[PDB]
RNA sequence: UGUAACGGGGCUAAACCAUGCACCGAAGCUGCGGCAGCGACGCUUAUGCGUUGUUGGGUAGGGGAGCGUUCUGUAAGCCUGCGAAGGUGUGCUGUGAGGCAUGCUGGAGGUAUCAGAAGUGCGAAUGCUGACAUAAGUAACGAUAAAGCGGGUGAAAAGCCC
RNA sequence: CCCGGCGAGGGGAGUGAAAAAGAACCUGAAACCGUGUACGUACAAGCAGUGGGAGCACGCUUAGGCGUGUGACUGCGUACC
C-alpha cells in the first residue's frame, strides 16, 4: 500500500496504543492481511474418469428418454425462421445439437436463439448434455463417439 | 477531580430540580393609563402611579 | 468474495434488547451490558426452579403447624400418625385444606391421635 | 393449581393483651414475635404481616434467671467519635422499662419494612393500666 | 385549534430555553407575553417572537379566535452543534461545541 | 446554486486532530520531565 | 475506631452427659413426563422396533453433527408497483445457533432447491474511523491604566458616531 | 399572503405521484436528547436481578377468564473478559 514507513507516533509516553505504522489492517485506509492473488482454480481429471462418467450420462438419458437419435438433420438456409420451424414440428423448445460434421449453412441460424446450442463431437461437455432437457444426435455424429471411447 | 463512574441521567435530572425558574406571577395596573407595569418600576411610556416624567 | 456486516449484527443486539426490556438504565439500551445482564439472568433461573420446590414446601408446613396446634397438637407427631395410619396426602393439598375446609382438617386430626394413640 | 395467599384487605386482624408479671424474658418475647409474624395462624404469608395487635403492661415487674439482672448488659453507639454506652438491666428498669421488652422483640424478628410494620402493632406498659379498651382486649394469657 | 410555530437552527442550548418553557405550559397567551416581556433571559425574546408568530400565523390562516387561546404542546429538541476550537495551555487545543436548539409551539383553544 | 454559506467545523476540527497529536505524541515526556522532578523522589528506588 | 473470642436475639436450660422416638432439610435416591448417546437381543435387517440396561458436570484439548451472510450454475425459471430488499413490532415455531406470516414506512429488486468458493459470523485487543453522552451550564472570558454622562443611528446600545 | 429586523427561520397557498422528495434535499437504524399518557416512588441501605407476589390501569373478550404495562412486600444472590 502507499503509505510511510514511520511509526504514526512515540512507543510510549503517551494514552493511546502501540502503533508501528499506518498501514496495518485494524487501521482505516489500507489493510488486508490476507491478499487474494490471480491463483488458478483448474483441476485435473483422470482421462479414464472422464471418458468414464460420459458412460453414464448417456446410459441415465435413455433411462430419462431426454435423448433422441435420427438421421441426416441439416436446415436448407441460414433461418432461426427455418430452423424453429423445423422442431416446432417435433414439439421441442430447449434442445442441444450435436453431429459429426456441421455445415456453415446451419451454425448460423441457431446462434441467435437462447434456448439452442450447436455442438461437434469434439466439442461436447457434460453440462451442455444436462442443461437441455431435449437431446439429439446423428447415427453418423453417434458412431464418432461410441468409436471415441472403445 | 476524577469522576470515578459517570453519574446517571436521572441523578443530573435531580440536580436540576432546584435550578428552576420562579415566575414573578405578579403585575400592576397604572393608576391612569391602565398600562400593565412592575411594582415600583416604571411604565414604557414612563408614568408611574398616575404621574408623567420623562416624556420621551 | 468480499462480506458487509451491517445487519444480522442488529439482529443479534435487538433480540437481546428485547429480553432485556424493563431493566434499569444502561442494562435495558446498550447491548455491551445487557450481554452479561440476560446470561447472568438465565442462570437465576435454572437456579430458582430448583428451590421454589423448597420455598413452597417450607411455607405448606408452615401453614399445617399452626392449624395443628390450632387443633391441639404439632407438625411432627401429626404427620407420624399418618404414616402409621398409611396416609399417602401429599402436604401441598393438604395445607390447601387448612385455609378453606377447616372441618376435614378438625375432623381429620383425631385420625392421627386415633391411631397413634 | 396456585396455593391461596392472603391479601392486606382481606386480612382480620385482631387484639390480646398479657400481663408480664413473673414471666421470664426471652421465653415470653419469642411467643410475642410469633403472634406478630403470623406463624401460628392458618393462613401465613411470609411477605404479609397478618399479626394480631399485642399489649403488654407491667413490664417493669419481669424477672430473669440468675445474675443477669446486675450482669446482663445494653449497648448503643451514638455515631460520634466512636464513643460507647452501655446500660444495666437494672438502670433500664428503673429509667426506660418499656425499651426491654420493646428490644428483645426487636432481634427476634425480620429486618426490613416488614418487621418494623408489626413491631408497630406492639404496645407496651409499665403499668397495669391502657386507654386502649376502645379497640377491646379479647383476653390472652401464657 | 392547530397552527403551529418553530424556530430552527437558534443559536442557543436546548437546557437554557428549556427553563422559560417550563413557565408556560397550557397558560393562557396574553399572560406569556406579558410572562416573558418582563422576564429577563436571551431566550425569552427569541422564543416570544416565534410565539408571537403563531398566532398572525393563525387568523390570516385558519379561524383566529385569540380571547379563547392556549398554549397546549411547547417542547424542544436540540439541533446540530458547530464544532470550534478554544486552545489551551502547552499546545493542547479543545474541541468546543456551539450548540443549537430547534424549537416548536402549539396554540390552541384546547 | 442555493447553497449553505460554508461550513468550516472541519477546518478547526482536522486543526484539533492535528493540534493533538502533534502535541500529544512529540511533546514526549515534557509533562513526566517536568514530573521527572517528581519522577526522582515519587520513585522509592530504595 | 464501636457491644465484638456464641451470627444476633436471647438462653439456667433454648448448655454439657446418657438413652430413645419422630421430624426437618441437596440439583442426592425414588415417582410422572420428555431428549440424546452407547450394547444385545429377533425380527428388522442404513429398520421399526420390542426392548433391557446404562450413561449424559467439565477447563487445556481431541472427535462428531450442524445454523446462518455474500457470490456462482441450476435460473431469459419463481415472487414481486394489488409493493422486493432494508428498517421498524406483533404472533407462532424449533433441542440450539435460527425459521415462517403479517401490521406501518419504502420504493425497486430478491431468489426457491441442490452442489461449489469464501476478504464469512465480534465485547473487549491502553484497538482504527466517525457520531454522541459525562463531569456541567461548573472552571474560564487572557495583565488592576478607569471610566462616567447627554445627544445621534437604529429592532435593539455600556462596548458604534458626535 | 402573513409573522418576522424591507433578516434568519417559519406557517399558509401552490407545483409535483409523493414535500413521510424542500437543498442540510432516496432510504433514515443505535447510542444521545425531549414532550406526551398508565403505574410506582419521600421510614427506605448494597451488581439492581430472578422466583413468588398483591394492588392499580388497560385490550380483549366472553359472561369466566385470557392477555399486556407497572410493580408495592418477601427468599436467594458480591458483574464480564
Amino acid at each position: 500500500v502507499t503509505g510511510s514507513g514511520k511509526k504514526p507516533w512515540r512507543q510510549k509516553g503517551t494514552g493511546r496504543a502501540r502503533s508501528g505504522s499506518i498501514k496495518s489492517p485494524i487501521w482505516r485506509s489500507g489493510g488486508v492481511t490476507f491478499a487474494a492473488r490471480p491463483q488458478d482454480h483448474s483441476q485435473k481429471v483422470n482421462k479414464k474418469m472422464y471418458r468414464g462418467a460420459l458412460k453414464s450420462i448417456l446410459s441415465e438419458l435413455v433411462r430419462q428418454d431426454r435423448l433422441i437419435v435420427v438421421e441426416k438433420f441439416s436446415v436448407e438456409a441460414p433461418k432461426t425462421k427455418l430452423l424453429a420451424q423445423k422442431l416446432k414440428d417435433m414439439a421441442l423448445e430447449d434442445v442441444l445439437i450435436i453431429t459429426g460434421e456441421l455445415d456453415e449453412n446451419l451454425f448460423l441460424a441457431a446462434r441467435n436463439l437462447h434456448k439452442v446450442d450447436v455442438r461437434d463431437a469434439t466439442g461436447i461437455d457434460p453440462v451442455s448434455l444436462i442443461a437441455f432437457d431435449k437431446v439429439v444426435m446423428t447415427a453418423d455424429a453417434v458412431k464418432q463417439v461410441e468409436e471415441m471411447l472403445a | 477531580a476524577v469522576q470515578q463512574n459517570k453519574p446517571t441521567r436521572s441523578k443530573r435530572g435531580m440536580r436540576r430540580s432546584h435550578d428552576a425558574l420562579t415566575a414573578v406571577t405578579s403585575l400592576s395596573v397604572d393608576k391612569t393609563s391602565g398600562e400593565k407595569h412592575l411594582r415600583h418600576h416604571i411604565t414604557a411610556d414612563g408614568y408611574y402611579r398616575g404621574r408623567k416624567v420623562i416624556a420621551k | 468474495a468480499r462480506v458487509k456486516r451491517g445487519v444480522i449484527a442488529r439482529a443479534r443486539h435487538k433480540k437481546i434488547l428485547k429480553q432485556a426490556k424493563g431493566y434499569y438504565g444502561a442494562r435495558s439500551r446498550v447491548y455491551r451490558v445487557a450481554f452479561q445482564a440476560v446470561i447472568k439472568a438465565g442462570q437465576y433461573a435454572y437456579r430458582d426452579r430448583r428451590q421454589r420446590k423448597r420455598q413452597f414446601r417450607q411455607l405448606w408446613i408452615a401453614r399445617i403447624n399452626a392449624a395443628a396446634r390450632q387443633n391441639g397438637i404439632s407438625y411432627s407427631k401429626f404427620i407420624n400418625g399418618l404414616k402409621k395410619a398409611s396416609v399417602e396426602i401429599d402436604r401441598k393439598i393438604l395445607a390447601d385444606i387448612a385455609v378453606f375446609d377447616k372441618v376435614a382438617f378438625t375432623a381429620l386430626v383425631e385420625k392421627a391421635k386415633a391411631a397413634l394413640a | 393449581m396456585k396455593t391461596f395467599t392472603a391479601k392486606p384487605e382481606t386480612v382480620k386482624r385482631d387484639w390480646y393483651v398479657v400481663d408480664a408479671t413473673g414471666k421470664t424474658l426471652g421465653r415470653l418475647a419469642t411467643e410475642l414475635a410469633r403472634r406478630l409474624r403470623g406463624k401460628h395462624k392458618a393462613e401465613y404469608t411470609p411477605h404479609v404481616d397478618t399479626g394480631d395487635y399485642i399489649i403488654v403492661l407491667n413490664a417493669d415487674k419481669v424477672a430473669v434467671t440468675g445474675n443477669k439482672r446486675t450482669d446482663k448488659v445494653y449497648y448503643h453507639h451514638t455515631g460520634h467519635i466512636g464513643g460507647i454506652k452501655q446500660a444495666t438491666f437494672e438502670e433500664m428498669i428503673a429509667r426506660r422499662p418499656e425499651r426491654v421488652i420493646e428490644i428483645a422483640v426487636k432481634g427476634m424478628l425480620p429486618k426490613g419494612p416488614l418487621g418494623r410494620a408489626m413491631f408497630r402493632k406492639l404496645k407496651v406498659y409499665a403499668g397495669n393500666e391502657h386507654n386502649h379498651a376502645a379497640q377491646q382486649p379479647q383476653v390472652l394469657d401464657i | 385549534m392547530e397552527t403551529i410555530a418553530k424556530h430552527r437552527h437558534a443559536r442557543s442550548s436546548a437546557q437554557k430555553v428549556r427553563l422559560v418553557a417550563d413557565l408556560i405550559r397550557g397558560k393562557k397567551v396574553s399572560q406569556a407575553l406579558d410572562i416573558l416581556t418582563y422576564t429577563n433571559k436571551k431566550a425569552a425574546v427569541l422564543v416570544k417572537k416565534v410565539l408571537e408568530s403563531a398566532i398572525a400565523n393563525a387568523e390570516h390562516n385558519d379561524g383566529a379566535d385569540i380571547d379563547d387561546l392556549k398554549v397546549t404542546k411547547i417542547f424542544v429538541d436540540e439541533g446540530p452543534s458547530m464544532k470550534r476550537i478554544m486552545p489551551r495551555a502547552k499546545g493542547r487545543a479543545d474541541r468546543i461545541l456551539k450548540r443549537t436548539s430547534h424549537i416548536t409551539v402549539v396554540v390552541s383553544d384546547r | 446554486m442555493k447553497f449553505v454559506k460554508i461550513d468550516s467545523s472541519s477546518v478547526d476540527m482536522k486543526k484539533y486532530k492535528l493540534q493533538n497529536n502533534v502535541r500529544r505524541s512529540i511533546k514526549s515526556s515534557s509533562m513526566n520531565y517536568a514530573n521527572v522532578a517528581i519522577m526522582t523522589d515519587a520513585d522509592h528506588d530504595g
